[PDB]
RNA sequence: GACGGGGAAUCAGGGUUCGAUUCCGGAGAGGGAGCCUGAGAAACGGCUACCACAUCCAAGGAAGGCAGCAGGCGCGCAAAUUACCCACUCCCGACCCGGGGAGGUAGUGACGAAAAAUAACAAUACAGGACUCUUUCGAGGCCCUGUAAUUGGAAUGAGUCCACUUUAAAUCCUUUAACGAGGAUCCAUUGGAGGGCAAGUCUGGUGCCAGCAGCCGCGGUAAUUCCAGCUCCAAUAGCGUAUAUUAAAGUUGCUGCAGUUAAAAAGCUCGUAGUUGGAUCU
């Protein structure tokens, strides 16, 4: 009889066949172009469409003009909304099942970076993330795997401890600074 | 089902119950006789004590002779033939040593050309016998 | 010969050799891309039986 | 008590966390029963008794070193297993044959040295009480050449289970609490035998 | 950039000294608590709970 | 190889298996039996007698029940510190004030779950595509795109550590000084490369021997499978093996199986229970 918890679930998802062209194929490609580290974030991705498109199946399996639907409905519909990954103008309880695993993934904060301009590449754009250097209004965030918001959108910028957003110099430079004085005197 | 009738149920499901008990691995696995049987006990692994080296023949068409160890359990006390896994290993190993044992993976039924051998050696020892091998660590004195 | 049943007999009398230089690693980012790209680019679909990344010959 | 010390074994040197300091009283020796005093610092040229979990495998006799680092790789105890590698005195001659248990160490090594100059060979060394494992070690020489095939126990205690299962296999059993009838009787029955 | 926490402000001294925890008073040094363990204790308390009379004091030392 | 239930795993639908295990209820403190007190006990950190086990002894007699918290032996494939505190949550007492191995804290802990390092950025060692020509080689090639230990920087983290903070007191986390990376040796393994099933007709050795192989099958002096080096693929701080189980099993078929020849309808008939019962009433 212990003040414990015991809730936990697992987030990703092992597929059936282990060995296959094609699905290697566009898993390989979605890990290169989006920079992410290895399938277990992938597989959790689509987990998560999968968690979304069972709820959407349930909901348009009960009738029209239930309270329920209504309720979840609106409420799943504001959440996708708030997420910024669907459009206003879609705004239809049907049309949830019509987006892939790249929709999802263009609201990550590492590839939001990248497309900011402020980073060169998108493996550039983790290294700066994971190395704390961009805040999200006012809270530094070290990790790539963000859900950034459609009202944080527009907040996003360098750490004010960052030396690229002003602030002092880092390890290496006074280093280099402290061998040229010892070089030169 | 061929019996369709709205108020019967308990013959449906004693006929199902008859079925299902006329099996076999349902029959293998509802019984106490399988259990018994078991030179495991239903257990995974056990331990076991060295006291023969014999060699066993291969199956017609694949002409070899194999290294298996003669093994008595611990925990029954009845004798069993346990093949060593790799290469190399039979003179890793003496006569009065504990060893570890476990099956092939076929559920207690002989795999590919060895005869009458059911179980394969993990542990001698108390040291794995992959270090062993790849000289990971060195055998105790 | 020596005998037939003597344990040991190819593992005792092979030869021996060494290690070479340390590789390097990208964690797949570009250790997988670089045969993703070499079977998309580089090697061109022959109508054949196969043409892989491996084969030296 | 915060400290770890390593003693010398069978198997080379073992690593022992210190469990507790027992020091008994002052006017009793140690062959003594249950009677004794739980000590935190203990004075020098002190004779107590010191308790550990993962032993299982000591020789006495050995000088032991207490190491106030982190032990995180075996690389101190190389010159220890030098000193237990140079005299080596009572050669443990791992062969088959009859099987021996002893309540303390030096039973046990005079009941091994009474055995290598009756040359009949030995074949296990456990110490302490006898169990189900000692008694079916024993029993498995059944097989090739039966003779070496009994058990030898000096001043043990004898579990009841294992002498109930031992005359349903047939092993008889030398269990006594002095040595000349001990002796006598291993050599009454290998001239019966 | 910003720590929180939890802070109040007494009247006195003495209500301060009167409800109040004795650590955070022992932190503020103005209480002072026995440098007792709890095993020595508990050792003393079988062993008057061992002897009866007025002895119970004698050999709790 | 049964404590029950609330439940857990798997799952199109329908189902199968498990539930000692923190919540609720029931039973017992070696197994039977009996009892005092108390409102409430057949109580066992209460007592009495038996047998089994078992402690001390001057031998006449006394003292026992860890299926409580730690710890030891046995057993087994299998399971952790003889640690600190009543501060947080409650409980008991004559009661702010005392006590509580109930509990809380720390250590052991790759049962299992979540996040997440092992690198980024150029000029040249060079192969080509993108817009326009030289019938064809050549050129502008600025976004280039990719690979090899040439060069100096943009760096931050593990760890070493001052402090601060947390805390009954520390440790854990966070913050912050001074340190702290170029082959950034501050070095990522685990199984495989004939088919299932991602991945070399590479090199050298023994040549139905050694062995590999879940299954087909490889081994006979040309081994795409053995034994060692190079390259490559799979998942990644994780991977492989053995057992019990689930889906795949429409191979237990209620949805939803079969019965001429592949396993299969009693030799035939009567007959009591059970199963199913024509139409018609606004």
């Amino acid at each position: 009889p212990v003040a414990r918890s015991w809730v936990c679930r697992k987030t990703y998802v092992t597929p059936r066949r282990p060995f296959e062209k094609s699905r290697l194929d566009q898993e390989l490609k979605l890990i290169g172009e989006y920079g992410l580290r290895n399938k277990r974030e992938v597989w959790r991705v689509k987990f998560t469409l999968a968690k979304i498109r069972k709820a959407a199946r349930e909901l348009l399996t009960l009738d029209e003009k239930d309270p329920r639907r209504l309720f979840e409905g609106n409420a799943l519909l504001r959440r996708l909304v708030r997420i910024g990954v669907l459009d206003e103008g879609k705004m239809k309880l049907d049309y949830i099942l019509g987006l892939k695993i790249e929709d999802f993934l263009e609201r990550r904060l590492q590839t939001q970076v990248f497309k900011l301009g402020l980073a060169k590449s998108i493996h550039h754009a983790r290294v700066l993330i994971r190395q704390r250097h961009i805040r999200v209004r006012k809270q530094v965030v070290n990790i790539p795997s963000f859900i950034v918001r459609l009202d944080s959108q527009k907040h996003i910028d360098f750490s004010l401890r960052s030396p690229y957003g002003g602030g002092r110099p880092g390890r290496v430079k006074r280093k280099n600074a402290k061998k040229g004085q010892g070089g030169a005197g | 089902g061929k019996c369709r009738g709205l108020r019967t149920a308990r013959k449906l499901r004693s006929h199902r119950r008859d079925q299902k008990w006329h099996d076999k691995q349902y029959k293998k696995a509802h019984l106490g006789t399988a259990l018994k049987a078991n030179p495991f006990g239903g257990a995974s692994h056990a331990k076991g004590i060295v006291l023969e080296k014999v060699g066993v023949e291969a199956k017609q068409p694949n002409s070899a002779i194999r290294k298996c160890v003669r093994v008595q359990l611990i925990k029954n006390g009845k004798k069993i033939t346990a093949f060593v896994p790799n290469d190399g290993c039979l003179n890793f190993i003496e006569e009065n040593d504990e060893v570890l044992v476990a099956g092939f993976g076929r559920k207690g039924h002989a795999v590919g050309d060895i005869p009458g051998v059911r179980f394969k050696v993990v542990k001698v020892a108390n040291v794995s016998l992959l270090a062993l091998y790849k000289g990971k660590k060195e055998r105790p004195r | 010969h020596g005998s037939l049943a003597r344990v040991g007999k190819v593992r005792g009398q092979t030869l021996k050799v060494a290690k070479q230089e340390k590789k390097k690693k990208r964690t797949g980012r570009a250790k997988r891309r670089m045969q993703y790209n070499r079977r998309f680019v580089n090697v061109v679909p022959t109508f054949g039986k196969k043409k892989g990344p491996n084969a030296n010959s | 008590e915060g400290d770890t010390i390593i003693v010398p074994g069978v198997e080379g040197p073992i690593v022992t966390q210190i469990r507790g300091l027992l020091l008994p009283p002052p006017m009793k020796e140690l062959r003594v029963k249950n009677q004794y005093e739980k000590h935190k610092e203990v004075e020098a040229a002190q004779g107590v008794k010191i308790l550990g979990k993962d032993l299982e495998k000591t020789l006495a006799g050995l000088p032991l070193l207490v190491a106030y680092k982190e032990d995180e790789i075996p690389v101190l105890k190389d010159e220890l297993i030098h000193e237990l590698k140079q005299t080596l005195n009572a050669i443990k001659l791992e062969e088959k044959g009859v099987y021996v248990q002893a309540s303390t160490l030096g039973s046990l090594e005079a009941l091994l040295e009474f055995l290598k100059t009756s040359e009949v060979p030995y074949a296990g060394i456990n110490i302490g009480p006898v169990h189900k494992k000692d008694v079916m070690k024993a029993s498995v020489m059944l097989e090739h050449d039966p003779q070496y095939a009994v058990i030898l126990a000096f001043d043990v205690r004898i579990e009841r289970d294992a002498q109930e299962m031992a005359d349903s296999l047939g092993v008889r059993i030398f269990s006594a609490e002095i040595i000349y009838h001990l002796f006598d009787a291993f050599t009454k029955y290998r001239q019966d035998y | 950039g910003k720590t929180t926490g939890f802070g109040m402000i007494y009247d006195s001294l003495d209500y301060a000294k009167k409800n109040e925890p004795k650590h955070r008073l022992a932190r503020h040094g103005l209480y002072e608590k026995k440098k007792t363990s709890r095993k020595q204790r508990k050792e003393r308390k079988n062993r008057m709970k061992k002897v009866r009379g007025t002895a119970k004091a004698n050999v709790g030392a």
